[PDB]
RNA sequence: GGUGGAGGUCCGUAGCGGUCCUGACGUGCGAAUCGGUCGUCCGACCUGGGUAUAGGGGCGAAAGACUAAUCGAACCAUCU
RNA sequence: AACUUUGAAGGCCGAAGUGGAGAAGGGUUCCAUGUGAACAGCAGUUGAACAUGGGUCAGUCGGUCCUGAGAGAUGGGCGAGCGCCGUUCCGAAGGGACGGGCGAUGGCCUCCGUUGCCCUCAGCCGAUCGAAAGGGAGUCGGGUUCAGAUCCCCGAAUCCG
RNA sequence: AGUUCUCUUUUCUUUGUGAAGGGCAGGGCGCCCUGGAAUGGGUUCGCCCCGAGAGAGGGGCCCGUGCCUUGGAAAGCGUCGCGGUUCCGGCGGCGUCCGGUGAGCUCUCGCUGGCCCUUGAAAAUCCGGGGGAGAGGGUGUAAAUCUCGCGCCGGGCCGUACCCAUAUCCGCAGCAGGUCUCCAAGGUGAACAGCCUCUGGCAUGUUGGAACAAUGUAGGUAAGGGAAGUCGGCAAGCCGGAUCCGUAACUUCGGGAUAAGGAUUGGCUCUAAGGGCUGGCAGCCGACUUAGAACUGGUGCGGACCAGGGGAAUCCGACUGUUUAAUUAAAACAAAGCAUCGCGAAGGCCCGCGGCGGGUGUUGACGCGAUGUGAUUUCUGCCCAGUGCUCUGAAUGUCAAA
RNA sequence: UUAGUGACGCGCAUGAAUGGAUGAACGAGAUUCCCACUGUCCCUACCUACUAUCCAGCGAAACCACAGCCAAGGGAACGGGCUUGGCGGAAUCAGCGGGGAAAGAAGACCCUGUUGAGCUUGACUCUAGUCUGGCACGGUGAAGAGACGUUUUUUCACUGACCCGGUGAGGCGGGGGGGCGAGCCGGGCUCUCGCUUCUGGCGCCAAGCGCCCGGCCGGCCGGGCGCGACCCGCUCCGGGG
RNA sequence: CCAAGCGUUCAUAGCGACGUCGCUUUUUGAUCCUUCGAUGUCGGCUCUUCCUAUCAUUGUGAAGCAGAAUUCACCAAGCGUUGGAUUGUUCACCCACUAAUAGGGAACGUGAGCUGGGUUUAGACCGUCGUGAGACAGGUUAGUUUUACCCUACUGAUGAU
């Protein structure tokens, strides 16, 4: 059964801290606790160890990532920027 | 009056860094023949959490080129590196995330982190989580490069300075509301004795320029001159302006 | 409809504190205690020892609070 | 003899105890016997008082060692100076060694040792201190005293060198 | 051993095995081999697992504090009976037995999860591995060598008594204060609550006797009324557990909420449902629950104990937290949130008599340092004259030493 | 109903992060009303325990000019004392709070003092720090602008004082030697490089070649040296200066 | 006290201008004599007593006293003079009953009698003021109330010549 209408995972905070802040932290709370698919083994086991550290329980691999998401948009863009600059560097 | 809190911070005492459980200082390799003329290979053994630091640290192992030894270095983790990866450092490493190259060989617009302020100091710029510096331009005749720092300042540095390709890991950390005094208590219990903070107007005149009064008011302008003596330099120190920053 | 068991979450014991009776006591059991009634009780929690900061100095979630019954500048001897 | 002791009643603490043990602190208050002057806000034949004598036994239980937060020499720096700063920082900071070569000495003089010199090899890079709750090998059962016992005795083990 | 007027095959007490070694249960495995799985299967309270190898077979390993065994019955204990110096580790007889059960409590071992802008010591010390410099003997009385089984010698120094707290410690004292810990029985009960009790302990807290005036201190009860008392419902009082039902405004949709408001509750005798073991059935074992029904008492039944009064509003502070030890616990402080300010290291801020001195800093702008406001929501208007801060400067008044 | 709530607003003197308006939850925070409840009250009574009480034992302290019955008078303007009257009778017990302007503490209020101390600032006099100029450490070479081969100054350089960073001060500068390319008519040179990028392996303590030496009997056993690993150099290498 | 007037008439039933004479110390002032080696500072609660400048009640005189109701005056303080909402309040105002709902003193009676609401320490908020520290007969909230066993007095209790 659906137990909450909108609070979702930030229902742990009860009435405290304000609706807007609770709404804001909800998006991060979901993401930092999701299990991402591992690129190295494919099993959905990638999980946050600390802030910025993501570990896979299957292949045991650890990856430096975003604070609340496996990879940040800023980093993803830079990887394509560095890939592009590499080619022109050696044509 | 008595010595104000700000003055008392510079004496150490209860105001020294909480370094009991820190993993060590994070640096690039000391520059040697391998990095000056070629490159050297290492392997990412583990990516670890450093207390009091947002960014994770990478434990990269190299071979000692003169002795039968393994050298363990503690790098600032570039976002996207992983354990078992190979990283390379030197004048002739490839342009890949995590490699360490002199900025002089990096093409224009390269995003770099843990950049050397002065050649050979093993990294001083853009080390906080998520940050990065950028390469603007090179001047091969003067052997110099122009980088853009996270603060937005443009600095001229020697081309021989090394850096790590990519941005620092753990970005976006400041996007989460702390929501709780207790969560901030734990944030600084790993950093230093700086929390919670008591307002100047909340004290007595004996221990603060802004203290005292039948109303909690500053009473005097809060923009203080640059050369104000210690114990008087409180409020907005040498402010060029004040108020809301409307417009660019 | 179940399962699950988060929380600076609630009632409440140990612990920690000390609202009111402006109760007791007030040449006291006590140079601050006693009783009922109360606050909190997984956390910014309580606590032992080790160590660090020393007097215009320290330390203060800030009451000019605390700094050995002493604090809007300790105590000791001298100046005297 | 209201108060000491033994016996019998009636009660209380009610396993977060008024129970059995420790740490810090005390320092003989512990145990036996004696006194009942002073003290124990009445008394006492009693006491943690007074007096006379005893009592604490370990490779294995702790200290001892390690390092923690830290404290703290030398080098160096400063300092009128007692000195202070500083802890790897402006240092020729190792007194060690497998092995090899030379001599000198020995003794179960066969050949092995020792000792002195030379060759060779050596990061640690910080003296020293810092915890009777942290780390830290290895001892348990039965008996035994007025008072001591994982310590004494009987037995059965174990670690280290 | 106790009770035995009556009853009670009854109530109480007690009914061992150490370290080390071996063996075996049991627990655990992210260990191996066969094999190839969708009609997907396996599996937990939850999960979670699999073509990167699941199910199913067969194995290997770790801990075994559990049971047996050597210890070891010789000892200890229970009990009956004899001895002696009788202050003997005195001597004998018998016994030290068999099952069950649990979300029970305490400790411990393990598996799996959740929280972190918190990631939760170091060193001494010990061990394995990789490498192959070397060494050993020439068929033997074989040698170097051995982390194997026995055997031989030793382990020095210091502490150790007792109290550990309504009388051995600190408060001038045998002071109702303070002072760090371990163990932890039966009943009721949700319970380490309160109430009674066993083991253990105590003698009422630095005195006794006789009275039972006033006034007190601490407990109670009061007809009728019900805040008329008072600055003020201060104080006391009402409520209170649990089951079933029911529950508003407002709300940041989480709450409000035990809202509010009702009913029920004893004892006794039954009924029904909820399981394991063995060989849609049969037999044997069981542990507490829930629900319903009859009968029943002077309507008493959460019978003591334990145990929220409620509602409608206004002000302030978002909340949780903190504070004037000893007259102020609060609206004060803090807080998350918000917004300004300085700084790219020859730096910002700060310490210091002094330095190639020190803190932030094992730091690097998502950082450090300095302020203000104070969650969320909506908003934050105009004023740069004043006072501050700041920015440009030989264009250019004043302006020290040299 | 000087209280509360809702409205009104020319508001002595409301008002926008000296934050304005709000609002769920929360509060030993302030206030008003209502239900329930009641000894708060009308209006008090009774009961229990410990006291007080009396006794045996034991036993302080605060305080005290002398003391201790009133009315009026006058008086330092409120007498226990004095004047004039009232009157006065041992020694004591339990209570009590009228008085002793009761005790307690050289009044905290107020003023004075040429007594202070905490704090502030646009008070007076200074001061650490800080910004700024000059002198010294303090050098070398070029130009530009001046002045009379010397000297003032501006710019650009240098390095050697001085400073900074790194390292276990580990390959720096120059040249040689070798490789791919270019292009002048096989050789010279513009000029480049210095052997590692697929995999979560391994990697030291020299192989090899050349030259000498020794020991025992050309064969056995053992040494040394050189290349391998280029030569020469004046600051370890960098950054400032 | 005088008496111009008011009272249809009528100065004095009841009033009373312009003037003038007193009393009192339940108002506030003025002064600064006592008290600063301290006389506890508002109000309420409780409790006793006293004054009369009499509201009621007893006995009376006079009215513009027919009755009823009321008004003025005399002897007069014996006995009474209440329950409440708002306010800390004294004061004030209103509700209700009543014969009446009079006015005062006692160190502005009464804190080792209470209470502590206000005032009037230290914490804190707002407004005005101040550059500020801070100020405000301006608001607001929280803020320790000690001692009797002595003498007298008084209340009762033995008792004394
Ligand atoms: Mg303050
Ligand atoms: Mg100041
Ligand atoms: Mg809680
Ligand atoms: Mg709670
Ligand atoms: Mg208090
Ligand atoms: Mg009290
Ligand atoms: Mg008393
Ligand atoms: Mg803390
Ligand atoms: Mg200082
Ligand atoms: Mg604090
Ligand atoms: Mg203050
Ligand atoms: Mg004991
Ligand atoms: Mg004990
Ligand atoms: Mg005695
Ligand atoms: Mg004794
Ligand atoms: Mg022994
Ligand atoms: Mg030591
Ligand atoms: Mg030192
Ligand atoms: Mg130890
Ligand atoms: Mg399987
Ligand atoms: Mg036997
Ligand atoms: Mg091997
Ligand atoms: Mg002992
Ligand atoms: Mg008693
Ligand atoms: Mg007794
Ligand atoms: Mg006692
Ligand atoms: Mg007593
Ligand atoms: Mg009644
Ligand atoms: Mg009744
Ligand atoms: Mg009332
Ligand atoms: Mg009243
Ligand atoms: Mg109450
Ligand atoms: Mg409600
Ligand atoms: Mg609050
Ligand atoms: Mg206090
Ligand atoms: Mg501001
Ligand atoms: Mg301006
Ligand atoms: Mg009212
Ligand atoms: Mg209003
Ligand atoms: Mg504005
Ligand atoms: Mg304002
Ligand atoms: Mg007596
Ligand atoms: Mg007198
Ligand atoms: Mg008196
Ligand atoms: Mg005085
Ligand atoms: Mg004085
Ligand atoms: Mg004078
Ligand atoms: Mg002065
Ligand atoms: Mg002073
Ligand atoms: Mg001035
Ligand atoms: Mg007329
Ligand atoms: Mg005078
Ligand atoms: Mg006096
Ligand atoms: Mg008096
Ligand atoms: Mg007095
Ligand atoms: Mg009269
Ligand atoms: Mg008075
Ligand atoms: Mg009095
Ligand atoms: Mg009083
Ligand atoms: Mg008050
Ligand atoms: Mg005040
Ligand atoms: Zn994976």
């Amino acid at each position: 059964a659906k137990r909450t209408k909108k609070v979702g995972i930030v229902g742990k905070y009860g009435t405290r801290y304000g609706a807007s802040l609770r709404k804001m932290v909800k998006k991060i709370e979901i993401s930092q606790h999701a299990k991402y698919t591992c690129s190295f083994c494919g099993k959905t086991k990638m999980k946050r160890r600390a802030v910025g550290i993501w570990h896979c329980g299957s292949c045991m691999k650890t990856v430096a990532g975003g604070a609340w998401t496996y990879n940040t948009t800023s980093a993803v863009t830079v990887k394509s920027a560095i890939r592009r600059l590499k080619e022109l560097k050696d044509q | 009056g008595r010595v104000i809190r700000g003055q008392r911070k510079g004496a150490g005492s209860v105001f020294r860094a909480h370094v009991k459980h820190r993993k060590g200082a994070a640096r690039l390799r000391a520059v040697d023949f391998a990095e000056r003329h070629g490159y050297i290979k290492g392997i990412v053994k583990d990516i670890i959490h450093d207390p009091g630091r947002g960014a994770p640290l990478a434990k990269v192992v190299f071979r000692d080129p003169y002795r039968f030894k393994k050298r363990t270095e503690l790098f600032i983790a570039a976002e996207g590196i992983h354990t078992g990866q190979f990283v390379y450092c030197g004048k002739k490493a490839q342009l890949n995330i995590g490699n360490v190259l002199p900025v002089g060989t990096m093409p224009e617009g390269t995003i770099v982190c843990c950049l050397e302020e002065k050649p050979g100091d093993r990294g001083k710029l853009a080390r906080a989580s998520g940050n990065y510096a950028t390469v603007i331009s090179h001047n091969p005749e003067t052997k110099k490069t122009r980088v853009k720092l996270p603060s937005g300042s443009k600095k001229v540095i020697s081309s021989a300075n090394r850096a790590v390709v990519g941005v620092v890991a753990g970005g976006g950390r400041i996007d989460k509301p702390i929501l709780k005094a207790g969560r901030a208590y734990h944030k600084y219990k790993a950093k230093r004795n700086c929390w919670p903070r008591v307002r100047g107007v909340a004290m007595n005149p004996v221990e603060h320029p802004f203290g005292g009064g039948n109303h909690q008011h500053i009473g005097k302008p809060s923009t203080i001159r640059r050369d104000a003596p210690a114990g008087r330099k409180v409020g907005l120190i040498a402010a060029r302006r004040t108020g809301r920053l409307r417009g660019t």
